[PDB]
């Protein structure tokens, strides 16, 4: 009928394809995409989310880049290859969580701004893990397909 | 009545078991396991019938016509097969356990839900109303359980608390020691609420990544990477074998269904998957 | 005390004569060292007011206006409509930090009245269109950091970052 | 169960080659870290255990906490000496194991390169590993089933590869050791000590004064007792392959890398080895 | 149009007399439906000044205050020093959203002077000392929320709910 | 109510984060969380447990702060970074042991002081080692992830 | 007999083994060893079959046709594999022991749990039903033990109590001091109850940490540090090889399995971590 | 009505037949022709198309080969069998969409060149997923017949 | 710096005299390595005029002309009708890219007037008739790429591809 998850994946890959300026960051985000959907299927969402935020290094420098990618289109993720790969994938997940109204965008953005409320963000995510893991499947699979299509390998 | 004989049986997985479901594009597991109308794994009666009928057909080369009469010819067919399988309902699945409120140690138990027992009760009702072969024993062993729906419950021991598959916490309330255990197996058998049983059973499957290595340089081939999905050994499925008149059918349920204990279901039977033990409820309760 | 000045950096060139100080001290918190801007400040819950562009206090956590800090005091004809405040150098939500601040500082904010007669429906806008990005280097970033073209012959770096680093939310009213 | 901890030191002093050294050290670490408690307790005083010694010794008569704190450092030093003294190298396990493995590989049609290297100055290998880390803060690469310190095969392969790389280009390095797209061609095994003159482990110390200090004002010593692998120990490891054109570099590289370091903090001349013997057994 | 006033919820009695209209109309933003408080607004970037507790403006996105939104205009002797502003009913940071908003709204907020004479060091204080919960329910949830003591015998519900849902930061300087 | 290892790890990390005021202490705690897990596997949980306790160097005053950390949420670990980090990790392990009900809070708090207890604590640990080591490591892996995520790299 | 031949064999690690299960997210190490449904080390039968098949394809080059027939064509398979590998059950694994009061101080000792022996007996039962082969010696040796379950057991020693892997204090009791050694090495064999053997075995592996050196500044590269699980040398894995009648299968069991002695399993062969030997119980017991 | 599609399919198959050189690529194309038509009508058009492009590896050189194939006749899209066949089937679908005016030809030939517009192409296709499920069925089934007939089974 | 000239390859021999330079420097991006031409050039919106073949500028995004790009200058007789350009090697639609580019390049283009005197219907022209491929080898692939008939005994690997590697649009008008 709708396949709105594919539309959302498309309009999110639109963004993250225009923030990873350096090409290696694109190739590494593709690596993250081809793997984290399998990991989230097997080992649930909360463990994979912890593994993503850990490898992302969400220092306040990056967090500003994400909060800007939310609204702006001239945002650019800054960092190393893998750091921005995991930051882009975290943004993918958070975009889905916002657009589908699972989280309030005001609350999320206010959390990423502060160094403490990020813990409350992770907590509220923990309380919603089953619904999130049931919903985000098609979105993440679409993102995986887009990544392996529109990006050359290494 | 309609059915001359009715042979309900269990399917215990000796090794791991993989009954292929058929791939797709939005699958996230290259080779999935046959699910049923509510997510839980089952064995479609087509796979059951084909596997068994292919087993009997070579383990009984003398009476290769009683089989063809009860389970249908493979050449030109001129009559409906007299035998009728049924989709193997998942009965009980093993699961790792880290228990509370008991020093009595178990490293794994059996887990089933109420919806699975309701489907089994459906099978039993229909078969007892369609073959005259009633199963008051098993039917009451299941009615006693279903009288306790909406509340986790343990049968073969007293636990009162446990953590199943490292994630899920349950507060079991032993039904009564007065219930004779369904298939013994030593270990306890939990009957869980279904909303939690769903996650537990899903977590209790066995997903496994496999690769394919180039045959001249010991390195993976491109595209040679997938995942498979087994149910663990000691899994119990419950099916029913149904039969009609034409005394070839009567032979079948006296010469064939007694020498039938071990078969190979599903695929990957070169990876030692699928070895199965059938245990007829006729002589197991 | 050591007093810095905040400035709105929108696409609106309403910043010509709004301060008193190019350098004042030997340092602005904002630095530009062959690598782009550093210690960029962000102010959240505020928006720009392009018609006499100033920081307006709305109550939306999404409205953020990034800008730069310069050691200064505004134009000695204000404090009627400028938010003056002093912070212990930690509540500063800074971006791309280079060093550390001396744990005390006073700053001013270009304030505009809430004007509760019109809905302050604000909209996001990024700084593009190098036409306004080229001059704004001279318009503020040179008149203040006159080391520009005296150390950086690669202005395009300090040109491409503001193209992407600085942003704000806009009333468009 | 606690008697095991109380008697572990006696155990080291008596068995000396047939205790599991890994578990022995991990168990005496509990003693070392609860020292004051294991000390202030009626241990069922055993005339043969090393911890009775600290009841009759007196340091800093007045204060008790500092007395215990200095007794603890003396005990750490004594533990290091104990491990160094009693735990020696029986050696025959390694000879039999390597002979068996060589026969196995010969059956598999492998050109073998038997190599024995002697340690010149006391070596540190796998300092960040876990053996005595709980006591000394720095470990040794120890195989707690052969019960003998060992050089990881990965480490030897890596040093050999770095040398052959800097010698013959990354292209040839990958033509020998394989890149991320084809397998290697040379196989290494872990290095185990066959024979040692007198000791196997010997204590040592490092004392950074000005490591990460702004000035002379915050500087201070900070000694770190830690075990090393005594000189004259002779390790042994194999190298095997089938592509017979890869032996030539391995012959050349081996006697040269060992004169440089082979373990940790080699810049200050610690992990220096001599190529005692190279033996080759062609696949025929 | 419509008027709604913001009321901070600290553990101090700087709120007793700041409200002039209890209801006036027949609805509000904040609600209480048999399970506690819903549709609560949160204001960031501000903190409390309990000696005449008003939302002192600072720039740390972390200094926030929590309060409910009821209708009214305060005392007609203020809004010369209170934040009056109109928002499109969505740019508010609402806690426990229940229904759609009126797509237009006027907001009144107790605003304090920046007072750039001393280092603002705000301190996070949660609501403890349930005696405080009692005297705050007497402060507002009886003088305003007359629906309490009319429908809810569940005073423990709203008490435990105020003990957690309402925390804030304050300078105490 | 029973809380999963990730939920428990989040709940503990929250208060141990709000108790390390200085930032060097935070970075040191991160450095601990990233290797004490591998150490616990390699050298057992009881050896590593008492290594953490000793290296914490409690001195009966920071021990008071640690004990207060359970009761209050305003407590603050005090000492040097290379000691405050170990005190924080010690509290992490204690929070697990207590919350999972493996060892009573009174017993633990009574240990770490009053030298007579420490040895029967050793014996109790040797009784319960199979209970703890089953999942202490997957509880601490979540701590490792949370620390790598929400704490900068020194 | 559904199976022409059954060839249960043991797998003794010569060097360490790494048979990895790929990197995961819910587990801390970066290259764990292949676990099972219960949580013990194992060798998925796919890994066994791939390794053994590649090996003896490059070893016996003249008999490619027999090997393909019994194990499977590598391209365009017109027929299934006549040969079946079962998953390698972990039989006995070394462990680090510390014990006072023994006539001989041991450095390490084998360790088993009753669940592993139950799985071994299950393999033997299944293949004895599905074939003419019967292994009464193994079954006797095994249920001789299984009778004395519910407590820790030492087969051949005088170990009263010990501390295994410096964390688990166990009180043992001898079995008979008469029962033969299935592990033909005077090293004792502890057989522990589960829930204490599960950890003792999970904790008995070898997590070695490796790095990658930044060739330009000769330090560790950033993000170039990982751990790997190996299984100790002399670990024993029990497994069964099965075959169906073809007259190529007969030849497979007639010289190939009589000349299959050592193979290279798993990965990291270049670190010398693959070598392993097969025993062929039929000529061991 | 779709009775001209039996000629359109003939033309498209003639093109993609003279386009693949290695016969293995032809047999792989036959495999794809059988496989994908079921998925298009079981799983939807958008999911199957994402799958197709993900397996097609849209690199500018193969893209140029396709662009010429639209207009030329000797065009040789090369590469690897399992990867050139997916591009051939994507060409089948695109040839249909062009020749039936469902998508404008110049827009397609242009978005198959500029990477940015290549994403807007996929967006357009998302806005025409219902329309391209009804029209194209007959065409794809004709391609299926032609594949099974003219390309000898592997 | 560097100068390159793109030479059309239609089915006509109007190319024989359109450049004076055979090598000029040492490297043309158009290379041939045992497998056919690598780094082939394609431009959009353009179609050629085979009768004295020159690039007519159309606007049809389908209009593409396939040729090879060689270093040189045209005949030293033009730029009164031939387009020159300076493109930094990231704006060139090079196909069959095997080696990389020099991060900048000046390009010349054999151009012709729009000739606004008829409907500019272009024709899809695909290089067929390997007989014409033959002379095309000896006309340009041998004058310029002299390495032909010295190294490649597999000229068919350069004969089979030009029948397919090159197709274009001609006006035929």
């Amino acid at each position: 009928l709708y396949e709105e998850d594919y539309k959302l994946a498309l309009e999110a890959f639109k963004k993250v394809f225009n923030a990873l300026t350096h090409y290696g960051a694109k190739q590494a985000f593709r690596s993250r995409a081809r793997d984290l959907v399998e990991e989230i299927y097997n080992s649930g969402f909360i463990p994979t989310f912890f593994y993503i935020i850990s490898k992302a290094e969400l220092n306040s420098d990056s967090l500003d880049s994400l909060i800007s990618l939310f609204s702006s289109d001239n945002a650019i993720l800054r960092g190393s290859d893998e750091n921005v790969s995991y930051s882009a994938y975290l943004f993918i997940i958070l975009y889905y969580l916002i657009k589908r109204g699972i989280i309030e965008q005001k609350f999320l953005i206010q959390a990423l701004r502060c160094e403490k409320t990020r813990l409350d963000l992770i907590d509220k995510l923990y309380n919603l893990a089953p619904i999130i893991s049931a919903k985000i499947r098609t979105y993440l699979l679409a993102i995986k397909r887009l990544s392996e299509a529109l990006i050359e390998a290494r | 009545p309609y059915y001359a004989f009715a042979e309900p049986f269990f399917i215990h997985a000796i090794t791991h078991l993989h009954v292929g479901s058929g791939s797709s594009v939005e699958e996230e597991i290259a080779l999935p396991f046959q699910r049923d109308e509510l997510g839980y794994p089952t064995i479609y009666a087509s796979s059951l019938k084909g596997a068994i009928k292919s087993f009997l057909l070579k383990e009984f080369p003398d009476k290769r016509d009683v089989i063809y009469k009860v389970l249908g010819e493979d050449e030109n067919p001129e009559e409906a097969s007299l035998g009728t399988f049924l989709d193997a309902i998942l009965f009980a699945i093993p699961s790792r356990i880290i228990e509370i409120d008991s020093a009595k140690p178990y490293v794994w138990v059996y887990v089933t839900t109420y919806e699975l027992l309701k489907k089994v009760k459906l099978y039993l009702d229909s078969i007892s109303q369609l073959s005259n072969a009633s199963f008051s024993n098993l039917k009451n062993k299941i009615d006693t359980i279903l009288a306790k729906e909406g509340k986790n419950i343990t049968l073969d021991s007293d636990l009162k608390s446990a953590i199943l598959n490292e994630d899920f916490y349950v507060e079991l309330e032993a039904l009564n020691n007065k219930i004779p255990s369904i298939i013994n197996a030593g270990v306890p058998l939990l009957v869980l609420e279904d909303s939690i049983g769903r996650e537990v059973i899903n977590r209790s499957l066995i997903r496994v990544r496999r690769i394919r290595i180039d045959r001249d340089k010991k390195v993976v081939e491109t595209g040679g990477l997938w995942s498979e999905e087994y149910v663990p050994m000691k899994t119990i499925f419950f099916s029913v074998l149904l039969g009609k008149e034409s005394k070839e059918s009567a032979i079948f349920a006296s010469c064939i269904l007694r020498n039938l204990r071990y078969v190979i279901l599903g695929g990957k039977e070169t990876i030692g998957k699928g070895i199965v033990e059938l245990r007829w409820v006729k002589d197991v309760i | 005390s050591t007093q810095r000045e905040y400035v709105f950096i929108p696409i609106t060139n309403s910043i010509t004569i709004d301060v008193k100080i190019t350098i004042g001290g030997s340092d602005h918190i904002t630095n530009i060292d062959e690598r782009g801007i550093h210690n960029v400040l962000v102010i959240t819950g505020y928006a720009v007011d392009e018609k006499n562009g100033r920081l307006v206090p709305t109550l939306d956590p999404c409205d953020y206006v990034k800008g730069i800090l310069v050691a200064g005091t505004p134009q000695q004809a204000q404090s009627n409509d400028f938010l003056t405040l002093k912070l212990p150098a930690n509540k500063l939500y800074l971006i791309r930090k280079k060093g550390n601040i001396s744990d005390d500082l006073k700053i001013y904010i270009p304030y505009s009245s809430p004007d509760a007669r019109n809905s302050m429906k604000t909209k996001p806008v990024s700084i593009s269109d190098d036409t306004i990005v080229n001059n704004i280097i001279k318009e503020v970033f040179d008149k203040i950091y006159n080391i520009t073209q005296k150390e950086k012959v690669k202005i395009e770096k300090v040109k491409e970052d503001i193209k992407e680093l600085f942003s704000y939310y806009a009333l468009e009213q | 169960a606690i008697d095991f901890l109380v008697n572990i030191l006696e155990l080291i002093k008596e068995k000396q080659c047939n205790i599991n050294l890994f578990s022995a050290i991990s168990l005496t670490s509990i003693v070392y870290n609860n020292f004051g408690e294991f000390l202030s307790n009626n241990q069922s005083y055993s005339t043969n255990n090393p911890l009775l010694k600290y009841h009759i010794i007196i340091l800093n008569d007045k204060n008790k906490t500092k007395d215990v704190e200095e007794k603890r450092n003396i005990f750490k030093r004594e533990v290091a000496e104990l491990i160094s003294r009693n735990f020696k190298l029986d050696g025959e396990k390694v000879r039999n194991y390597f002979d068996s493995l060589k026969e196995v590989l010969k059956s598999l049609k492998y050109t073998i390169v038997d190599v024995e290297i002697t340690t010149r100055t006391r070596a540190l290998i796998g300092v960040s590993t876990s053996l005595g880390k709980l006591i000394f803060g720095s470990g040794i690469s120890f195989d707690p089933y052969m019960n003998l310190p060992y050089i990881p095969a990965s480490e030897i392969k890596g040093i050999v590869r770095s040398y052959i790389e800097g010698k013959l280009g990354e292209q040839e390095a990958e033509e020998i050791f394989g890149n991320e797209e084809r397998e290697g061609n040379v196989n290494f095994t872990d290095a185990y000590p066959t024979r040692s003159k007198d000791f196997l482990f010997v204590p040592d110390v490092i004392t950074p004064h000005y490591n990460g200090k702004k000035s002379e004002a915050d500087a201070e010593p900070r000694p770190v007792i830690h075990l090393t692998i005594a000189p004259k120990v002779t390790f042994r490891f194999l190298i095997y392959y089938k592509r017979e054109d890869v032996g030539k570099p391995i012959c050349d590289s081996m006697p040269i890398i060992l004169i440089r370091g082979l373990g940790a903090r080699s810049s200050v001349g610690y992990s220096l080895f001599e190529l005692r013997k190279i033996e080759v057994i062609k696949a025929a």
